């Protein structure tokens, strides 16, 4: 009974590295010089059609 | 975090050589100097010597030197870059160097000198 | 705390104000508009493509009569078939906002009158300095 | 069909290669020009 | 100019090592000919014709 | 900081900046795992068997 791994007859596999991790940290993306960023500050909103706020 | 953990204390015999390793993690240990100070009753604070792990230069108080030694080992791994180890071997034990051994690590700010250690070791007694 | 006043003057801050309030602040929103291993080709692709806009923009002012002005005085008439309406309710009812949907449909003849005024303002003062 | 003043322009070379298994290869054989291979030195 | 191969290959893929793939050449399907080329008699002495003149 | 008096259509369904995202975080995760160790000589024969159970 003699087996191999599942990945051999398609990719060369890669290892994680150890050292990094995949924890999330929070992006926050930002706009740049001659742009702007609109949030809609409404409650009840389906994200779609007019945002009053 | 910034850890140093020594060996357990030791009884010596005059005459013999003592090895104290201080195993240090939590930074990249090519970049800081450690600093081995002892601590005598009746006698206060006395420094030893200083070892710079980057490549092993040391300097050694001049009234110690033909009696200390100080050597490293590093880590050569890309996975743990962190830790290392560094050594003193104390030699030419008389009944007057039972004391405590600290080694020190200076602190990371911008106007931090070498001397202002700011972590230290646990300690480690020697009793000859 | 903060005031409504402060975040007035803010950036984009009178957006929904009449447009007569609205050309109190002009500098914030003309402020806000230049400065703010292969991500720096994207944010240097970025940059350029705002300096460079800010420069066609500080061009189009330049090729008419102002150059750092920012109100400008100028020398057509307005057409009112472009936009049929009094003064008085422009300047106190709409937002720019509003404004320019109601301009859009009329726009690049305006700039081009603008530049023809141009045009005849500096070959009439180069005759006027010419006979004296 | 061989006559000994033609000279092929293809010939039929079989070789080892490996496989997807480090440990193991196969006999496998192509098709090559004249002009890409040459003669190392019967067999 | 019509350029022309008149052999009949056939491809076969042969794996090198994972996600690798080597394209050799199988077997030749029909007459083991000699690619070659044409051109027209009339039109290439009309324009050799030319570029003498 | 508030803006008032304004009725901006939002729509998050033909929204970008989600396309560009998830365009950046498969690029910058394939951008985390090209210092790291190929599993190409791992590819191999295992003889495997049952764990202790
Ligand atoms: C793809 O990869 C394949 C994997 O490697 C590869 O296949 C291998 O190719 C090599 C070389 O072509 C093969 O070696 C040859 O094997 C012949 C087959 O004999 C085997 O099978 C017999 C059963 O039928 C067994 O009995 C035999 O074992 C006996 O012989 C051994 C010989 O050393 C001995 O040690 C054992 O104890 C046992 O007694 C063996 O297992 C084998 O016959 C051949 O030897 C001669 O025979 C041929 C005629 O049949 C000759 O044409 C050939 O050239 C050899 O001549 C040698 O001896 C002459 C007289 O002394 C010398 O003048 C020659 O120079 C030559 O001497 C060379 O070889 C000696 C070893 O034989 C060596 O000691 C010398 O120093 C000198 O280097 C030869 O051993 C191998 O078996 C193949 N393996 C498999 C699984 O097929 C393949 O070639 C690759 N390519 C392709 C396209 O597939
Ligand atoms: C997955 O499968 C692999 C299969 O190879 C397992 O690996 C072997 O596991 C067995 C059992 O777990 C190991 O056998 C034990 O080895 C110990 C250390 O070996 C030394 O001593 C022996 C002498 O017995 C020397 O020959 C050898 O060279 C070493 O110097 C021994 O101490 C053990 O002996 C004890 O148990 C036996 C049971 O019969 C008693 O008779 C003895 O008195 C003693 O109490 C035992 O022999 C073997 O070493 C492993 N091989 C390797 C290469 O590691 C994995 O353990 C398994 N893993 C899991 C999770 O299931
Ligand atoms: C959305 O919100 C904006 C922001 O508040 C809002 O605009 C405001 O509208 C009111 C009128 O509806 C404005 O009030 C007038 O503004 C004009 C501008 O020149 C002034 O001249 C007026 O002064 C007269 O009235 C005074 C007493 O009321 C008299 O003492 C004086 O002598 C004048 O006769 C008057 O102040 C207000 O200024 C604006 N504000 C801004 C920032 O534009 C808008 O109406 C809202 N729209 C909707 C649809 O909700
Ligand atoms: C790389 O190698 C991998 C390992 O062999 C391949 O993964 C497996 O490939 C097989 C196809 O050979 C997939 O299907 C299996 O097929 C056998 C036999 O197929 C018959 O039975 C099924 C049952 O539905 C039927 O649909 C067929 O028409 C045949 O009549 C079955 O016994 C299995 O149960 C299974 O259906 C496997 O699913 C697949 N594994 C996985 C995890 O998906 C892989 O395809 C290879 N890739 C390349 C590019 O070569
Ligand atoms: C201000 O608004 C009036 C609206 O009455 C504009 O007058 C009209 O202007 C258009 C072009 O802008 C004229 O159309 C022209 O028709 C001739 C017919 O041959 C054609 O050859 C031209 O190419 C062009 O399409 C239109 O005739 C004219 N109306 C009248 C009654 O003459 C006026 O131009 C506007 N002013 C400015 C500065 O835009
Ligand atoms: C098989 O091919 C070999 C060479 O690939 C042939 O050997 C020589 O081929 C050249 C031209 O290809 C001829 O000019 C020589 O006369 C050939 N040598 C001999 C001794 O005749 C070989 O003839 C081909 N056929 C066979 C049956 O081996
Ligand atoms: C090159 O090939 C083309 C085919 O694509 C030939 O063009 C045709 O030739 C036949 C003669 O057998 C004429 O009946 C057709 O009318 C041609 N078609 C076109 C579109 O021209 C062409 O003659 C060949 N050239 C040479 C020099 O042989
Ligand atoms: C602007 O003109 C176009 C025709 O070119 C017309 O369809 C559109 O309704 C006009 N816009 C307004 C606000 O009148």
């Amino acid at each position: 009974k003699e087996y191999r791994l599942i990945n051999c007859n398609t990719s060369a596999c890669t290892q994680a590295c150890p050292k990094v991790s995949f924890e999330p940290i929070p992006i926050h993306y930002c706009a740049p010089a001659g742009f702007a960023i609109l949030k809609c500050k409404d409650k009840k909103f389906n994200g779609t059609g007019p945002c009053p706020s | 975090q910034v850890q140093l953990v020594q060996s357990g204390a030791v009884i010596k015999t005059p005459g013999s050589s003592v090895k104290i390793s201080c195993r240090a993690s939590g930074y990249n240990f090519r970049d800081y100097s450690i600093h081995w100070v002892r601590l005598i009753p009746d006698k206060g604070f006395e420094w030893i010597g200083w070892i710079k792990p980057l490549w092993g230069a040391v300097s050694y108080a001049r009234q110690l030197q033909g009696r200390v030694s100080m050597t490293r080992q590093l880590s050569q791994d890309p996975d743990d870059p962190d830790w290392g180890v560094a050594y003193m071997e104390f030699s030419g034990l008389t009944p007057a160097d039972t004391a405590e051994y600290f080694c020190v690590r200076r602190g990371s700010c911008d106007y931090c000198g070498d001397f202002p250690w700011q972590y230290w070791g646990q300690g480690t007694v020697v009793v000859v | 705390a903060v005031g409504i006043g402060a975040v007035f003057l803010g950036f984009l801050g009178a957006a929904g104000s009449t447009m007569g309030a609205a050309s109190m602040t002009l500098t914030v929103q003309a402020r806000n508009l230049l400065s703010g291993t292969v991500w720096g080709i994207k944010q240097l692709q970025a940059r350029v493509l705002a300096v460079e806009r800010y420069l066609r923009d500080q061009q189009l002012l330049g090729i008419w009569g102002c150059s750092g002005k920012l109100i400008c005085c100028t020398n057509v008439p307005w057409n009112s078939s472009w936009s049929n309406r009094n003064l008085s309710e422009i300047w106190d009812n709409m937002t720019w906002l509003q404004w320019d949907k109601e301009i859009s449909n009329y726009t690049q003849i305006i700039y081009g009158l603008l530049e023809e005024s141009q045009n005849q303002q500096e070959k009439n003062e180069q005759d006027l300095l010419a006979l004296d | 069909n061989i006559t000994d003043d033609m000279r092929g322009e293809l010939k039929n070379c079989s070789f080892n290669m490996t496989t997807e298994l480090r440990d193991k290869k196969q006999k496998v054989y192509s098709l090559f020009y004249r002009l890409d291979v040459v003669q190392i030195n019967s067999n | 100019i019509n350029c022309t191969r008149p052999n009949n290959n056939t491809r076969k893929s042969i794996r090198i090592g994972p996600g690798q793939a080597f394209y050799a050449t199988g077997d030749i399907i029909g007459d083991i000919r000699q690619a070659h080329c044409n051109v027209s008699k009339a039109t290439w002495n009309e324009t050799l014709g030319k570029v003498v003149k | 900081i508030h803006l008032e008096n304004v009725t901006e259509e939002f729509n998050m369904w033909k929204n970008n900046m989600v396309e560009q995202m998830h365009t950046d975080i498969i690029s910058l995760w394939d951008q985390s795992l090209k210092p790291c160790v190929k599993l190409t000589p791992l590819c191999v024969t295992l003889q495997c068997t049952n764990v202790t159970n």
